[PDB]
């Protein structure tokens, strides 16, 4: 289910670290990545995108992301109305309903 | 920030037509029923006690009102402990409510110094047994079941401290005037008239928002929640001391010249300060 | 007749990653700095501007062996992350052959 | 030139200098003088400063005396310092580890007015120590320097800032003295104004109006244009002046009993008496030019006031509001803004006489708390101050700021320049400053406000990056503290002549211009559009009529090690700081050589060093020997020089002078009569010229790796000699006497032949690791416990210094003899050695080669070293190949061929640079040098070799030979001579090795070092590393057999020992105690199997 | 409380703390058979 | 080796086997002559020495033989810090 | 971009500088035009761009104002160059936890 290894090229053998490989090759270039300003104190830069370390570690913790989006519960159609800054979606489903 | 009151948002229509970087950021629309946060009874209107709880004549009430809730026992509530004797009388408690009063701080702010200077009363019978202790430790320190009784006392507390509850009741604003509206002796032991009566509390108006916002500034706050999240900010703040623990240390360098490490310029503190949900919303 | 198939640890801090150890056979060298191979440098993230290595001695044939065949550097050619080789041409072999 | 044996070196400058480079050690005398209140300080001072003149002991004193006591009855003064002439020499000193002290006396006057009368004496204060001509102190025998320091000036600064969590733009204000406490006011996330009186809680701001006397109607009419401050007025319970006082007495004694008079003394005798609260000159100056006070006036009064307690907060409150401008009630206007932190109109200096200032009076107001506690228990008109007076608490604190600081610093001398750079620094840390919670990222950087008074560049690389650096070389110091450069008045578009030393502050008001800036008759600029800095150093093209000031020169924003750097407009800027800090850390050779293509600043950083030795008075030269030197004046006065001849640094190198003038010479005043370590006819020579080749080899320049002739080990060229000390003491034991003897514990007699009759080591004999070098026996009957050389150590004993108790001169507690052993050791280029240019280029040395094996010349010459192409273009140093070059066109000399002309290359060229012999020197300095143009034509000039032949192309190219097969390369490759240097990161100090030895027995580890002779730390991410692999027997192997485990490390040497096999912990170890005590806590456990 | 003003020892309080074998170093070992040195270049090498 | 490790609650059984005698007497040392105590805290009674190849006698302090219980003290001269591993117990009313 | 452009346009492919790069040996396009070409724009302190660009090589040699305002995201590359290193260590023992 792992597969093979990518040092040697063959099949993997039993009792390999495997987990310790993860972390080590995801961790190490994280300096090749962006991350949250330096500087001591200001405004949150947040308010632009930030996807780099930052979205790495919310998505390892699970938390909730910031610029969140609705997902579909039910496939369907899709009704859309718009309101004075506010979007209204109600999808319709094909087979089920409410 | 801004805020807008008024019954229809239409006014602030114009604000996001011509300055959009605040109608959608940072102004706030508020009604007259709106003014707290986590309600919006607005429709409840009401007849002309509005005017009596909609001037300032009503925060007499309201002090009043609390005064009507710094209550003493009818009669002596006995300690049920074995050893020891019911000090607890309106003697105990007419004192304590003085003292308590004397300090000019809101109810929760000073159910600690009305429950210190209850324990020190009981510290009465906890050395005044009869003449005084009356054990072999009363020659040199007169105060080893002082300081074992009254240090232990709130521990042995659920009698105490439960039957303390009548006389200094934590007060979560909303139930201050739940049961002030219900009653009829209430009304007029803090000053109200009797036309602020009412079965049910929670039914809210529009004239009692206001009244509820002030009981917040007349009540006060724990104090003590926040112990657990303590905790977490240390456990945070250890880890990341361990992790700049881990990191290569000025003296085991392998490298050609000295150089700017991480332990030099970030601390714990704000290492784990910018890996925190942190979470933002607009103004 | 003692140093000869005996192996060493080469390593270098920061060690993100396994091949930041590596094992080598020694070559007894007057002189007294450390002679390294060109293609091990890249895992290493070391040059020859002043940097430093450290070296470890193993004494049980357990050890040893672990050394001589699975920290050998003519084993680690590739990376344990995405199978790409390491130890191949660099700056000037690569501009030779080119 | 201008200086008297001014060694010809021809310059490319097209750019005269209307300013010559001030003194290079005159931010280190000027300060002394000023302290000691020398008569030189006294009239520079009188001619542009006031008509009464104090020091910095006068003043210290003055504000001690008078030193009047509760009963205002008995009086002592002091004044009339007085220093008399030095017992002893600086070379005095070091030889007998001394200090350079001079006796500090002083008049005390005694006054009683009960009757009326004086007891006038002149007392001794303790010896003093000495700030020595070449910018030092000399304590306990070493050179030690007292480098300055960087500190927020006293005053007023208002910091906007956001609040973490409302995330909303607040404000604040914070009010520092030079002595005292400090007083804070806030702008709140609630839109109340409050105040933070000696940073205790926040009360609110009308509580401290009303405890002044304020009544609301002045509140009121003062404010009032604001409705926050009225709001906090509302809300202030404690309504009453003297409420206030009680709120104010409680928040800072709480508890303790009241009462109003202490209320007033309180209030008062905290900010406004000015003996516990003081605003030295600057702090009043600043706080008067920032609110709008007292404009024009006699400073005198320097404490606080009412007025700016006020006129503070109406400027906090302004702020808030947005408000740009204010005006005190009776003040001028004023700009309303904002206080930069890292601004140096804010920061300000203390220099070496300031922080002994502040020590001397630390122990006087010791000795006054003493005077006191002595003058009322004596009986009165018979106490005198010699008994009113012990000065031992002083000398402490002058004992305790150089003995023991973080600003006084042992010397820094690898080199000349790197002790002149060690006295021209600027340190953010130490008492005064930012010690450790301010470290960030914000006052690590460069400001606009550095230009002229702080070095970009140097800054060391290690972790005091923006924290250190070093001072501009046109920079001075204002009295005040606060850092001063140089410029140019622009006064219609014409450059005038006159000088003008602004701060940052004043700079800020104007557009100043660049040097480079043209000019056509008598000044005018030639363009239209000429470039400028401005305010918040928005660098801006700009008509020359907006122009106010203007740079003298180039070069002035730089400091000494990067003003020595040629061609430093070609290099990026981190190989330039590798440069200088690698130009710092350069070992002194032998046989010194000074560049070809160099600067113009090596000649002055070697006079104002001082490791030469110049004439103090016109003469000849009346007689040379190795040691000393000898003139005779023309006033008939003789001198005489003594040279110092390998003595060691501080740092291990070697101290050798050595003369370069003949009997009979007919020197001048400051004409250098010996040369240093590294100089060479008196200019900075810290390195070689080396034959260059740019060029990749068979593999053995790779990764800034690099390649050798065995030349440079032949001619000793890259050989440097070091020096070790080695101190042996015999202190009591009460068991007898630490004895030191040859007649030693049974050893081998072969040991005791290079041991003089008192067991102590011969000079002129070689040492070796183990072997004795003094005999010590500390009894038991004895043991041995000598001195031996320690690990990977050898040499020559060149002396010893013994210092002995049958003497009396002078040893710490307990001792009875000292012994120091000095040995030498040539020490020769090797594979392993770093090795650097001016430019950043650093590396190891891979191979050293056979000269019959090395690229070659079609006239025979083969190259010294090589470089390879690889790392210069990723590296953004090029400043090394524009020196390859212009070393080829120096050591080849040149002829421009004028015969049809000057050719356009050459019509911006300094005529007398037409032509040059060969070996020439030429100067090439930072930012007005040796240009491009100037450069390719002035390739193929290069005079041909001794055949006629040309070895080099007008590209800069020749064509070589392998010296192992014979063939020519294939292509030209690029040849030149460039200055290198060696550095003191050598092999022989960093190889390490262990097998066995001492632990720490509290962790239980081996140790952590080198000369501890510790292991190498095996950490965390390691066994990571060593996991992965799946390597569990070598983790175990580290975790136990090799540091922690000591029942193993035992069984493990002795199964080596005996060739049987490495055993293996039958069952784990750690685990016993652990176990032990969960047992022992009813907790049933069974290790299993 | 023990002698002053202290909270006296206790067998299990040794293992809340820092100390015990539970607490993980996060530190090294600084091995014994071991060394450092400063490295150079060589190409006449093979890997191993 | 182990592969396993099993954790429990003590009885007084096994606890009365680990040790192998019995504390009684309220001391830990005696100042005056710096020797231990007996019957309590630190015993050197039990375990064995008080360092180590003697006993609170000294009567034994060789090495030659070893295990000879003194017919004094009781004690079974041995080395290797057995005092710290070594536990103790009492019968509490 | 217009000159990097013309750079490796107008540069032949026998040149050295030029053939290092393009042989995957060593460094950047961006590298041969900073020191071909223009360094171009600079940072402030706060990490900001200075909109007054470098219009100098390392070849022509820079003014005294462009290299020192160089200077300024040439000291605050130092620190970053370590902080980082702190941020990576924090994930990785994370996820080896
Ligand atoms: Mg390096
Ligand atoms: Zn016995």
């Amino acid at each position: 289910c792992y597969g093979r290894s990518m040092a040697t090229g063959k099949l993997v053998d039993i009792g390999e670290a495997v987990g310790i490989v993860a972390a080590q090759s995801i961790g190490e270039p994280g300096t090749q990545l962006t991350m949250r300003t330096f500087h001591q104190g200001g405004v949150t830069g947040g308010a632009d995108i930030v996807g780099g370390l930052p979205r790495v570690q919310e998505l390892f913790e699970a938390r909730v992301p910031r610029n969140k989006a609705p997902i579909a519960d039910v496939a369907g159609r899709v009704r859309l109305e718009e309101s004075d800054k506010f979007f209204k979606i109600t999808i319709v489903p094909d087979d089920g309903g409410e | 920030g801004v805020l807008v009151v008024g019954p229809t948002p239409a006014f602030l229509d114009h604000i996001g037509r011509v300055l959009p970087s605040l109608g959608e950021s940072d102004a706030v629309f508020m009604t007259p029923g709106d003014f707290v946060p986590g309600l919006h009874v607005t429709a409840e209107d009401t007849p002309e006690a509005a005017e009596v709880k909609g001037s300032l004549k009503i925060l007499d009430v309201l002090k009043a009102a609390v005064a009507d809730r710094q209550e003493l026992p009818s009669e002596p509530i006995p300690i049920d402990l074995s050893d020891v004797t019911m000090r607890i009388d309106a003697e105990t408690a007419k004192w304590a409510r003085d003292e308590a009063r004397k300090t000019g701080l809101p109810h929760n702010e000073a159910r600690a110094e009305f429950v210190d200077v209850v324990t020190y009363v009981v510290t009465e019978r906890a050395v005044a047994r009869i003449g005084r202790g009356w054990l072999t430790r009363d020659d040199k320190h007169a105060w080893e079941k002082m300081r074992a009784d009254v240090v232990g006392e709130l521990e042995d507390h659920e009698q105490f401290n439960a039957a303390l509850d009548a006389l200094w009741p934590i007060l979560t604003p909303e139930d201050v005037l739940a049961q002030l509206y219900t009653s009829h002796e209430r009304l007029r032991a803090a000053g109200a008239p009797e036309c602020l009566w009412r079965a049910d509390g929670e039914a809210w108006t529009v004239s009692d928002v206001p009244l509820l916002d002030e009981l917040v500034d007349l009540l006060g706050r724990n104090k003590a929640a926040d112990e657990a999240a303590e905790r977490e900010r240390r456990e945070e703040e250890a880890y990341a001391a361990g992790v700049l623990d881990l990191m290569v240390d000025r003296e085991d360098l392998m490298d050609d010249e000295d150089h700017l490490l991480a332990q030099d310029l970030i601390d714990a503190e704000e290492l784990a300060d910018r890996f925190k949900e942190q979470d933002n919303r607009e103004l | 007749e003692v140093i000869a198939e005996h192996p060493v640890l080469l390593n270098r801090a920061p060690t993100l990653h396994r091949l930041g150890i590596q094992a080598f056979e020694p070559q007894l060298v007057e002189g007294k700095a450390i002679q390294l191979h060109p293609l091990v440098c890249e895992a290493f993230n070391a040059d020859f501007d002043g940097d430093q290595m450290a070296v470890h001695l193993p004494l049980s044939a357990e050890a040893q062996a672990e050394a001589r065949i699975l920290m050998l550097s003519s084993n680690n050619i590739l990376s344990p992350a995405s199978g790409k080789p390491l130890a191949m041409p660099r700056l000037d072999m690569v501009t030779g052959l080119y | 030139n201008s200086v008297p044996g001014a060694p010809n070196r021809v310059s490319f400058a097209k750019l005269r200098e209307p300013l010559e480079v001030p003194g290079l050690l005159d931010v280190q005398t000027d300060s002394f003088e000023w302290l000691v209140g020398s008569d030189r300080w006294r009239q520079a001072a009188i001619d542009r400063g006031e008509e009464n003149p104090v020091g910095g002991l006068e003043e210290v004193l003055a504000e001690l005396s008078p030193i009047e006591d509760f009963s205002g009855s008995m009086s002592l003064s002091f004044s009339d310092p007085r220093f008399d002439e030095v017992k002893a020499s600086v070379d005095e000193c070091k030889d007998k580890d001394m200090t350079y002290a001079a006796p500090l006396f002083v008049t005390a006057e005694f006054i009683n007015n009960n009757t009326g009368e004086i007891k006038s004496q002149t007392v001794f204060m303790g010896d003093f120590p000495m700030m020595t001509e070449k910018g030092t102190f000399i304590i306990n025998g070493t050179e030690r320097v007292v480098v300055s320091q960087l500190v927020r000036s006293p005053g007023v600064y208002f910091d906007e800032t956001i609040d973490k969590s409302t995330e909303k733009t607040l404000h604040s204000v914070k009010v520092i003295p030079g002595r005292g406490a400090w007083l804070e006011f806030d702008v709140d996330k609630r839109d109340t104004v409050g105040v933070r009186i000696d940073r205790k809680r926040r009360q609110p701001v009308t509580v401290l109006l009303k405890a002044l006397g304020w009544t609301n109607e002045q509140i009121v009419e003062r404010f009032g244009f604001s409705e926050i401050m009225m709001g906090t007025l509302e809300k202030d319970t404690t309504s009453g002046t003297d409420e206030a006082l009680l709120d104010i007495y409680r928040k800072l004694r709480p508890g303790e009993p009241p009462t109003k008079e202490s209320a007033q003394t309180l209030l008062e005798n905290l900010f406004f008496k000015e003996k516990r609260y003081d605003l030295a000159r600057v702090g009043r100056y600043k706080v008067n030019k920032k609110l709008g006070l007292n404009a024009g006036k006699p400073i005198t009064s320097s404490t606080l006031t009412e007025e700016d307690v006020v006129a503070t907060i109406e400027y906090l409150v302004r702020l808030h509001e947005g408000q740009t401008s204010m005006t005190v009630p009776g003040g001028v206007e004023v700009p309303v803004e904002v206080d930069d932190i890292d601004h140096f109109g804010n920061r300000r200096l203390r220099t070496v006489g300031e922080l002994i200032q502040n020590q001397i009076r630390v122990g006087l107001s010791r000795m006054e708390r003493v005077v006191r506690e002595r003058m009322t228990t004596q009986d009165v008109e018979a106490i005198t101050p010699q008994t009113l007076i012990n000065i031992r608490p002083v000398v402490a604190a002058i004992k305790e700021f150089f003995g023991t600081s973080q600003l006084s610093q042992f010397m820094d001398q690898n080199n000349p320049l790197s002790g002149l750079t060690h006295k021209r620094r600027l340190s953010a840390l130490g008492p005064g400053g930012l010690s450790r919670e301010r470290a960030g990222l914000e006052v690590r950087d460069v400001h606009p406000s550095h230009y002229g008074r702080m070095c970009p560049i140097e800054t060391p690389e290690g972790p005091n990056i923006g924290l250190i650096g070093s001072l501009s070389v046109y920079a001075r110091v204002n009295p005040f503290g606060f850092i001063e450069t140089p410029y140019r008045k622009v006064e219609n578009g014409v450059v005038t002549d006159q000088i003008d030393y602004l701060t940052a502050d004043e700079e800020d008001r104007h557009v100043v211009a660049q040097a480079n800036s043209p000019t056509d008759e008598n000044g005018r600029f030639t363009e239209d559009r000429v470039m400028v800095r401005k305010k918040g150093g928005e660098v801006e093209f700009v008509s020359a009529d907006q122009v106010d000031y203007m740079d003298v020169s180039p070069r002035q924003m730089v400091s000494v090690a990067t003003a020595m750097i040629p061609f430093l407009e070609h290099d990026d800027a981190n190989r330039a700081l590798m440069g200088a800090n690698m130009q710092r850390q350069a070992v002194p050779l032998v046989r010194s050589e000074a560049p070809l293509v160099g600067t113009g600043m090596e000649l002055r950083a070697a006079i104002d060093a001082g490791d030469v030795v110049v004439a103090d008075k016109t003469g000849v030269i009346e007689e040379v020997s190795a040691d000393y030197i000898t003139v005779m004046a023309d006033d008939g006065t003789r001198q005489s020089y003594r040279l110092r001849k390998f003595a060691r640094s501080n740092h291990g190198t070697c101290a050798n002078q050595r003369p370069i003038v003949d009997a009979g010479q007919r020197v001048e005043a400051g004409q250098v009569i010996a040369d240093g370590p590294c100089t060479q006819n008196g200019e900075m020579a810290l390195g070689k010229n080396l034959l260059v080749a740019i060029m990749p080899w068979e593999g053995h320049n790779y990764e800034d790796a690099i390649i050798l002739s065995n030349r440079l080990v032949e001619e000793d060229v890259l050989t440097s000699i070091h020096i070790e000390e080695h101190e042996i003491d015999a202190r009591d034991t009460k068991l007898g006497a630490e004895e030191i003897t040859r007649d030693i514990p049974n050893v081998s007699d072969e040991v005791l032949a290079d041991l003089d009759e008192r067991g102590i080591v011969r000079i002129g004999a070689e040492v070796r690791d183990g072997d004795i070098l003094v005999g010590k026996v500390t009894p038991k009957e004895v043991r041995d416990t000598s001195l031996k050389v320690p690990h990977g150590e050898s040499g020559k004993v060149i002396g010893i210094r013994v210092f002995s108790r049958e003497d009396d001169d002078e040893l710490p507690a307990g001792v009875n003899e000292l012994v120091r052993v000095y040995v030498a050791q040539k020490r020769k280029i090797s594979d392993g050695d770093k090795l650097a240019g001016r430019h950043g280029n650093k590396g190891v040395i891979g191979k050293i080669l056979p000269v019959e094996d090395m690229p070659f010349l079609p006239d025979g010459t083969p190259v010294d070293i090589i470089l390879n192409t690889h790392g210069v273009p990723r590296r953004m140093n090029i400043g090394q190949i524009l020196e390859t070059h212009l070393g080829w066109v120096a050591k080849a000399g040149w002829n421009i061929d004028v015969a049809a002309g000057v050719p356009d290359w050459a019509s911006k060229l300094p005529e007398e640079l037409y032509s040059a012999p060969a070996d020439s020197t030429v100067a090439t300095p930072v930012f007005d040098g040796a240009q491009e143009g100037e450069l390719a034509g002035l390739l193929g000039s290069t005079l041909p070799n001794r055949d006629g032949e040309v070895m080099v192309d007008a590209d800069g190219k020749s064509t070589l030979f392998d010296g192992r097969s014979g063939e020519p390369f294939p292509y030209p490759v690029t040849v030149g001579y460039m200055y290198i240097l060696k550095l003191h990161h050598l092999v022989d100090d960093k190889i390490h090795a262990r097998s066995t030895g001492p632990y720490s027995m509290i962790t239980q580890q081996p140790l952590g070092g080198k000369a501890q002779f510790g292991g190498q730390r095996f950490g965390e991410m390691e066994c990571w590393a060593m996991q992965a692999y799946g390597a569990a027997y070598t983790l175990q192997e580290l975790l136990t057999i090799k540091s922690d485990d000591t029942v193993g490390r035992v069984k493990v040497y002795e199964a080596i020992v005996k060739g049987e096999n490495i055993p293996e912990p039958g069952i784990p170890e750690s685990f016993k105690v652990l176990l032990k005590e969960l047992q022992s806590l009813c907790l049933n456990v069974e290790v299993l199997s | 409380t023990g002698p002053g003003n202290r909270p006296l020892k206790s067998l299990s309080d040794l293992l809340k703390g820092k100390q015990g074998r539970f607490r993980q170093n996060l530190l090294g070992k600084r091995v014994d058979y071991s060394g450092r040195s400063v490295i150079v270049v060589g190409p006449q090498l093979k890997l191993h | 080796f182990f592969d396993e490790l099993r954790i429990g609650l003590a009885t007084a059984d096994d606890i009365r086997n680990w040790s192998y005698g019995e504390v009684k007497k309220p001391e830990t040392i005696n100042y005056r002559t710096l020797k231990p105590e007996k019957d309590g805290l630190f015993c050197e009674k039990i375990f064995g020495p008080t360092r180590d190849w003697e006993c609170y006698c000294g009567k034994y302090k060789r090495v030659r033989f070893k295990g000879i219980i003194c017919e004094r003290c009781g004690v079974e001269v041995t080395r290797a810090k057995v005092r710290r591993e070594r536990m103790g117990h009492i019968e509490l009313a | 971009e217009e000159v990097g452009k013309a750079l490796e346009e107008f540069y032949p492919a026998d040149n050295p500088i030029i053939t290092i790069v393009k042989s995957g040996a060593t460094g950047n396009l961006t590298q041969t035009r900073t020191l071909a070409g223009m360094k171009g724009l600079v940072t402030n302190p706060k990490g900001e761009f200075i909109p007054r660009p470098i219009k100098s090589s390392f070849r022509e040699g820079l003014t005294v104002l462009e290299y020192f305002i160089n200077t300024h995201g040439a000291r605050k590359g130092l620190a970053d160059t370590a902080l980082r290193t702190a941020d990576s260590g924090y994930l990785t023992r994370r996820l080896v936890d």
